RNA sequence: AAGCUCCUUCGACGAGUCGAGUAGUUUGGGAAUGCUGCUCAAAAUGGGAGGUAAAUUUCUUCUAAAGCUAAAUACCGGCCA
RNA sequence: UUGACCUCGGAUCAGGUAGGAGGACCCGCUGAACUUAAGCAUAUCAAUAAGCGGAGGAAAAGAAACCAACAGGGAUUGCCCUAGUAACGGCGAGUGAAGCGGCAACAGCUCAAAUUUGAAAGCUGGCUUCGGCCCGCGUUGUAAUUUGGAGAGGAUGCUUU
């Protein structure tokens, strides 16, 4: 078989000899996209993911970046 | 007032002195590795007037590009290939300006000047810390070094029309359809 | 003249009526922060250039040093009692000076000024 | 002393003197140069084997003074009957396998 | 030709007699320092509240 | 004095570069 | 194309139009000259042509205008370059006093002289001036050779047209009094 | 901000003012 | 035109970019000394001094590259053989 | 897109923002023209009530 | 054969082709120096009067506040500063002045000995601007200047005067003008004697 | 510390950069419209761009080769409405 | 012999920073062909698509080596007309601005070139009992003053914190 497994996207896509991924470039620090293919670029995109700190930025921004703790708290 | 007589100096550069000492300083260069660092500046008045100061955060990189072409011709001059390469060597600094130092017939050299942005002695001093600013990111990749103007024909005037403001920027201004509510 | 391609180049102005409120609100704004001061800086009133237009006139950048001198407003206070300071214009007749001076008399016959702190 | 002209370069300037292009008073006055007044007497070989890799001027050789350098410097046995045979035979045959392997 | 003439001083062998300079002095080089009696008194109001 | 025992031993290490850079091709050798 | 006929001619560059007139004189000397052809451009668009002797003789200032060169197809001609040409004048160039000057100077700048080791030993091409407005319309021509029915001369146009409206007259070298003057030049 | 920023805001500062109609 | 009454103007101070400073003037001339000659300027200087002031304008045009130019270029090496002269 | 569908999908909260403006629109404090500015008025309105001018151009 | 570090080897060749170029006369100037005694000489006027260090004079700024909180003459001080000095010499003030001899971009002083010249200064080329340079309480120091000396020594000021002028002037009036270098060793003319029999055939 | 005033005192302004030649590219723009490479390589009542047949380059208007700076402008993405 | 300075190194040294994502809009570099000219090669498509680098909530541009020829205008940006005009193309297919004018919004400034020389007056650290202690950077120049429709320095008398 000529593709093993990628340890950076997940995909069957590694070679076996060039040992480069056909999907994502993963010895490469940059991740693989190009512009004529939307469709690859939406498959991958924010959003197509679990966003563990990304989704908690939006409410931090709401109450200025505040530290310490509400006043008379336990 | 000793920089105004380095001034005159470097406008004399085919003179026994000056032709003397670019001779023994292009071997000196290449004995050195292509990009390596300075301790002082080898024209302290060029420098003085672009920008350096002897502060903590000031430094200043040598630096080699190869001339010639690639019958093709590069839009970008070697000043600005030898800034680019440096800034990249040197990612946490800025890039401030740039000056020609000595010219062999395979390479022209340049010494950059460069800024650290978060060194305390150029934050706390006003007239260097718009560099700390985000902006300022990389201003050799975009074009905004003195060679960078000169390049995009940001000059005033009759002869600058499709220039001014930005090329790409004034074609599309020029190739939208513009409509309104009422036509 | 369709020869290249405009469909993706095409600019149509729907937000004409959001922008005159943007631009109504910009104004408010301005006038909430200098509340008894205009909203706008005094300019002076220049002769338009070319042989087309000689005959008629209209409102220039900034009054000159000498007509500003004459009218006996120091430079460094113009631009804080909310006039425009022009060093690049000259006046070269005594007919544009006269029309300046007299239009910085008529506004600081006009002005309250107020005592500092 | 005798001077032998090998360098493409020196014949360029050769074809120019010769012609009726360049005069014997061009060719003194351009000697004012920056690479003129440069001294190469007690210097070390190796300041000036350094210098000498990157200091060759740049100015343009003609197809004509190529030519003559070549010609001039062809050696008497380069192209004789025998080589000039086999050469020949040579590129015959390549065309035959190519025919031979598109049947 | 010689290849390494030597130099003939046509500008330096005229003695300038007089400074370069005809701007006036200024009264703080006849005077004493201006900046030392503000460090002075900067060290006074230190020692003063102790 | 007038470095000429310096100047002995820079040019052998240059000549000694020479041959040694040189020599790497099969050619020369 | 002119500087082609002038075996006897050097090429300039291009001179300051912030320097003074009489800076020509001071240059022409250098190059060992007794005339100066000097082309004079206004607006990019508007051409004047100055002839000179250069030390102390007339001068005449042109406007030059329809100009129509060697490179355009339509002229069919062609001569020897550096060849003697004849030169064909007009009877208002006898005539007139004016006219009498510019006759001289067109013979200096355009003659060729007769033993030049740089010019062609036959003859084969006219140079023809003309007045008939209150300008001077100037031509080339070939003289072709024809064999007579049972030889004569048959004219092909070779070079440049251009017509030059007389404007002043010098005394002096680029500057002195004016002996004539146009008074009916309307100017671009 | 430079010094000789603040002197000039110091002495010259955006004053109040109305202007009559 | 329109006759307007004219006025004068205070001499700008951009107009005085004419260098007429005594010190720059002096620094250039003794960097001069200092600095030495160009190859170019040393073929303009023995051609000078031979006499062959003709061919020292039309070589120093050829290196610069203006008439303007090659007349200043000569008129600042004629004063130096001038200087040199009275120094010697 | 996709980001805008992850969100509908999810159960976390939208993260509504109040609408905040850089700039006031009308003015605050203790003196002459915040207390007798009126809010329903324009700026026309209210400098024609005052008595002063609001725009010195054209 | 062993093998030099990189930075070694390029160190000392450049002290080889400081002999063996031929240096222009403003350069070669440069190497012309004041003797053991003459520069013994100045430096023992020049110790007396020390621009004093940054911890005496916080001292004298204290002792000064503490008496006002309970009538002083000039000072006088070896003057530097390379745009000082210079300032001083085109405005005919500095009695004396001693420059460095191994200012790394030579330019900076290579109009200094001219400059002094034209002006009338007495001047001399020291040896070392770390010994200049430990003078003034710094590092280096590209050159040091007198003024004004207090009354107790302008006799030891003009014989140091007549000292340089004459017994360091006079014998660079000489060799001044000409070029230097051309140390041309034992081994440097056999190589040269061994170019020109190879341009004797047939220069190609 | 600062603003103005007056004057028998001074008044420093950016070079392998302008410029010339050439090649390629670009522009409505050979006074090369701009840019880049190579060769040569400047000036100080200087330099740049214009106006002008008007009699000689007269006149007009600016100071390049260092740098910062909100708003009016754009927006298929971000947090929302 | 010992000690300075210069250049060049080592350390898991003390403290920092860069990479990747996103890329709708923005700043650059690189750069086609289909098409049209009923074919096609200059031209057009197009200084576009694809490829590469770099930022922000905007980016860029920006305070004239400008426009103009006037009775003058006066940093930059954007809208309206200018105008399918000038200008350039076998003076084909065609390509194609700008000044003035009317509006939106307007804000001006910082250096190098001058010696504080009767006083490096400037700043990074890191030890603190938080007030001030040392280590250094730096005179091959860090503060103050000045930045050419200006300015300095003296004198002079009012006016400002
Ligand atoms: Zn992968």
């Amino acid at each position: 078989k000529t593709h093993g497994l990628c340890r950076r996207c997940g995909r069957r896509s590694l070679h076996n000899q060039k040992k480069v991924c056909a999907s994502c470039g993963y010895p490469a620090a940059k991740t693989r996209k190009y512009n004529w293919s939307e469709k690859a670029k939406r498959r991958k995109v924010t959003g197509t993911g679990r966003m563990r700190y990304l989704s908690t930025v939006p409410r931090r921004f709401k109450n200025g970046f505040r530290t310490g703790v509400p006043k008379g708290a336990r | 007032g000793a920089l105004k007589y380095l001034e005159e100096l470097s406008k004399k550069k085919q003179s026994d002195v000056v032709r003397f000492l670019l001779r023994v300083r292009c071997w000196e260069y290449r004995q050195l590795n292509v990009i390596h660092r300075a301790s002082r500046p080898s024209r302290p008045d060029k420098a003085r007037r672009l920008g350096y100061k002897a502060k903590q955060g000031y430094v200043i990189y040598r630096v080699r590009v190869r001339r010639g072409g690639r019958q093709l011709k590069y839009q970008r001059s070697l000043r600005a290939t030898a800034e680019e390469r440096v800034g990249r060597r040197c990612s946490n600094l800025r890039v401030l300006n740039s000056y020609w130092v000595n010219q062999d017939s395979t390479y022209k050299y340049y010494e950059v000047i460069l800024v650290d942005p978060n060194h305390k002695a150029i934050r706390r001093d006003p007239r260097i810390n718009w560099i700390c600013n985000p902006v300022h990111k990389h201003r050799e990749c975009r074009g905004l070094t003195s060679t960078g103007k000169k390049s995009r024909g940001l000059n005033k005037g009759h002869r600058f029309n499709k220039t001014r403001a930005g090329r790409r920027k004034t074609w599309k201004r020029h190739n939208t359809l513009s409509l309104w509510r009422y036509r | 003249h369709f020869r290249k391609h405009w469909q993706r180049r095409v600019r149509c102005h729907f937000d004409q009526p959001g922008k005159k409120v943007t631009r109504r609100l910009a104004r408010r704004a301005k006038a909430a922060a200098l509340a008894p001061r205009p909203v706008d800086k005094l300019r002076p009133i220049v002769r338009c250039p070319t042989v087309k237009y000689n005959r008629r006139t209209r409102l220039g950048r900034g009054f000159t040093l000498e007509e500003l001198k004459a009218a006996g407003i120091p430079r460094l206070l113009a631009p804080t009692i909310g006039i425009a300071v022009d060093h690049r214009r000259k006046n070269l007749s005594e007919e544009s000076l006269a029309a300046n001076v007299q239009r910085l008399k008529d506004y600081k016959a006009r002005l309250i000024l107020f005592p500092r702190k | 002393p005798n001077i032998d002209i090998i360098t493409a370069e020196a014949m360029t300037l050769a074809h120019q003197l010769a012609t009726g292009e360049k005069t014997k008073a061009d060719l003194i006055d351009e000697g004012y140069n920056k690479y003129a007044f440069k001294q190469k007497e007690g210097l070390p070989d190796w300041f000036l084997e350094d210098e000498a890799k990157h200091d060759k001027p740049i100015k343009p050789i003609t197809k004509e003074a190529a030519q003559a350098i070549k010609e001039k410097l062809r050696a008497l046995n380069a192209r004789p009957i025998k080589k000039v045979a086999e050469a020949r035979a040579r590129r015959k045959l390549r065309q035959a396998k190519k025919l031979e392997k598109l049947k | 030709e010689d290849p390494y003439p030597d130099t003939v001083e046509w500008f330096t062998s005229v003695e300038e007699k007089m400074p370069l300079s005809a701007a006036p002095e200024p009264k703080r080089r006849f005077i004493p320092s201006k900046n030392e009696a503000k460090q002075i008194m900067k060290l006074v109001r230190a020692i003063r509240e102790g | 004095e007038d470095g000429d025992q310096l100047e002995r031993e820079l040019d052998a290490m240059y000549e000694h570069y020479k041959e040694r850079k040189a020599s790497q091709d099969a050619k020369y050798r | 194309d002119l500087a082609s006929m002038l075996p006897h001619g050097r090429k300039d560059a291009k001179f300051d139009t912030k320097s003074r007139l009489y800076e020509l004189c001071e240059l022409a000397e250098l190059y060992n000259c007794n005339n100066v052809l000097f082309f004079e451009a206004r607006k990019g668009k508007d051409l004047y042509m100055w002839f000179s002797k250069v030390p102390n003789g007339p001068t005449v200032k042109f406007y030059a205008q329809n100009l129509h060169t060697m490179e355009e197809l339509h002229f069919q001609g062609n001569c020897l370059k550096g060849s003697r040409p004849i030169l064909s004048f007009d009877a208002a160039f006898e005539q007139e006093p004016y006219l009498k000057v510019i006759k001289e100077l067109f013979l200096h700048t355009f003659g060729v002289p007769q033993g030049h080791k740089k010019s062609k030993p036959f003859i084969d091409h006219v140079l023809s001036f003309s007045v008939a407005d209150g300008k001077i319309w100037v031509r080339n021509y070939e003289i072709r050779e024809v064999e007579k029915v049972k030889t004569d001369i048959n004219l092909i146009e070779i070079g440049p047209r251009f017509v030059l409206t007389p404007i002043i007259i010098q005394e002096g070298s680029f500057g002195g009094p004016i002996l004539y003057e146009n008074k009916r030049f309307i100017s671009p | 901000v430079l010094e000789k920023t603040k002197k000039r805001l110091t002495h010259f500062p955006q004053r109040k003012y109305a202007v009559k109609a | 035109g329109h006759k307007t009454t004219r006025r004068v103007l205070k001499e700008r101070p951009s107009r005085r970019k004419g260098a007429q400073s005594k010190r720059t003037q002096f620094v250039r001339s003794l960097i001069r000394e200092v600095a030495g000659l160009a190859p170019y300027e040393r073929r303009v200087i023995e051609l000078l001094r031979n006499g062959k002031d003709k061919r020292a304008r039309k070589f120093s045009k050829k290196k610069l590259g203006t008439f303007g130019r090659a007349k200043r270029k000569c008129e600042e090496l004629q004063r130096i053989i001038a200087e040199s002269r009275r120094a010697h | 897109r996709e980001l805008q569908k992850r969100k509908r999908r999810s159960s976390r909260p939208t993260i509504r923002m109040p609408n905040r403006r850089k700039k006031a629109l009308n003015p605050a404090g203790n003196n002459i023209i915040a207390k007798s500015w009126n809010k329903k008025e324009t700026l026309s309105q209210n400098y024609t009530r005052f008595g002063l001018v609001a725009k010195l151009g054209k | 054969m062993v093998k030099w570090p990189e930075y070694i080897r390029l160190q000392r060749q450049k002290k080889i082709l400081r002999m063996r170029l031929k240096v222009p006369p403003a350069i070669a100037q440069f190497q012309y120096t004041l003797d053991k005694n003459l520069a013994a000489q100045a430096f023992k006027l020049l110790n007396k009067y020390r621009p004093e260090t940054k911890q005496e004079k916080k001292e004298r700024l204290l002792r000064e506040a503490t008496a006002i909180k309970e009538v002083s003459k000039k000072p006088y001080t070896v003057k530097y500063g390379l745009n000082h000095v210079v300032g001083l010499i085109e405005n005919k003030k500095a009695s004396l002045v001693l420059i460095a001899n191994d200012v790394d971009p030579i330019e900076l002083v290579v109009f200094l000995p001219a400059l002094c010249r034209k002006m009338g200064i007495p001047y001399a080329i020291i040896k070392g601007k770390a010994r200049l340079g430990t003078l003034v309480h710094k590092k280096t120091a590209a050159v040091v200047a007198i003024t004004e000396v207090r009354s107790e020594d302008k006799n030891e000021l003009a014989k140091l005067i007549s000292a340089v002028k004459e017994g360091y002037l006079e014998k660079v009036e000489d060799t001044r003008k000409r070029w230097g270098g051309g140390i041309m060793g034992f081994k440097a003319q056999k190589r040269e004697e061994k170019r020109k029999k190879s341009l004797e055939t047939a220069i190609k």
